[PDB]
């Protein structure tokens, strides 16, 4: 659940996060 | 914080900011030049403000410091979140003759049932978003393994625990991760992560600071 746990992180980058979902396709 | 309040200027004196471009990640100041944070959080260019209260005016007794290092423990597994911990060196000491002060590390592992201080600028709803100017605060017991181990099944590592409330309405929230879970006035958790926020039978999940005293005491000692 790569993006599900993207989500989880308690960060408030959208860089940060937008990394991580981006990451999960690859 | 969603269910918090309004701690009050200093009143969380090792509390610190993490800014790269906007405030984004708590983290605890554990010495002068050293703070706490979570791996998640690592990203180029950390301001560390520290003495913070409303991170959008500067009012007094801020310290803005740039980090010099930041260091990811070695076993972080970012597609889990075990071992979700990062040290920051500070580019020059803080000045501890002031508001500021460090956190004491533990020295046993929190029980169940103990009442401990969450704090941070994190979302403030439970739905929707929104950011508040000032810290926030929020008390919130230590939950037992297996209550947190039904809550997340199959997720739960012997480097995490939960805090909070099963029926929800009050947990940490996203811009808290890093920021410090302290019972009796010692860092037992880092903000970490969870399924939503303020969720029912979804409570945070903190970094189990207990398990990691001396790889940070090494670490600080040789960098
Ligand atoms: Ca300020």
């Amino acid at each position: 659940q790569c993006k599900v746990m993207c989500y989880a992180q308690r960060h408030s980058s959208p860089e940060l996060l937008r990394r991580c979902l981006d990451n999960c396709e690859k | 914080i969603v269910g918090g309040y309004t701690c009050g200027a200093n009143t969380v004196p090792y509390q610190v900011s993490l800014n790269s471009g906007y405030h984004f990640c708590g983290g605890s100041l554990i010495n002068s030049q050293w703070v706490v944070s979570a791996a998640h959080c690592y990203k180029s260019g950390i301001q560390v403000r520290l003495g913070e209260d409303n991170i959008n005016v500067v009012e007094g007794n801020e310290q803005f410091i740039s980090a010099s290092k930041s260091i990811v423990h070695p076993s972080y597994n970012s597609n889990t979140l075990n071992n979700d911990i990062m040290l920051i060196k500070l580019k020059s000491a803080a000045s501890l003759n002031s508001r500021v002060a460090s956190i004491s590390l533990p020295t046993s592992c929190a029980s169940a049932g103990t009442q401990c201080l969450i704090s941070g600028w994190g979302n403030t709803k439970s739905s929707g978003t929104s950011y508040p100017d000032v810290l926030k605060c929020l008390k919130a017991p230590i939950l037992s393994d297996s209550s947190c181990k039904s809550a997340y099944p199959g997720q739960i590592t012997s480097n995490m625990f939960c805090a909070g409330y099963l029926e929800g309405g009050k947990d940490s929230c996203q811009g808290d991760s890093g920021g410090p879970v302290v019972c009796s006035g010692k860092l037992q958790g880092i903000v970490s992560w969870g399924s939503g926020c303020a969720q029912k039978n979804k409570p945070g999940v903190y970094t189990k600071v207990c398990n990691y005293v001396s790889w940070i005491k090494q670490t600080i000692a040789s960098n």
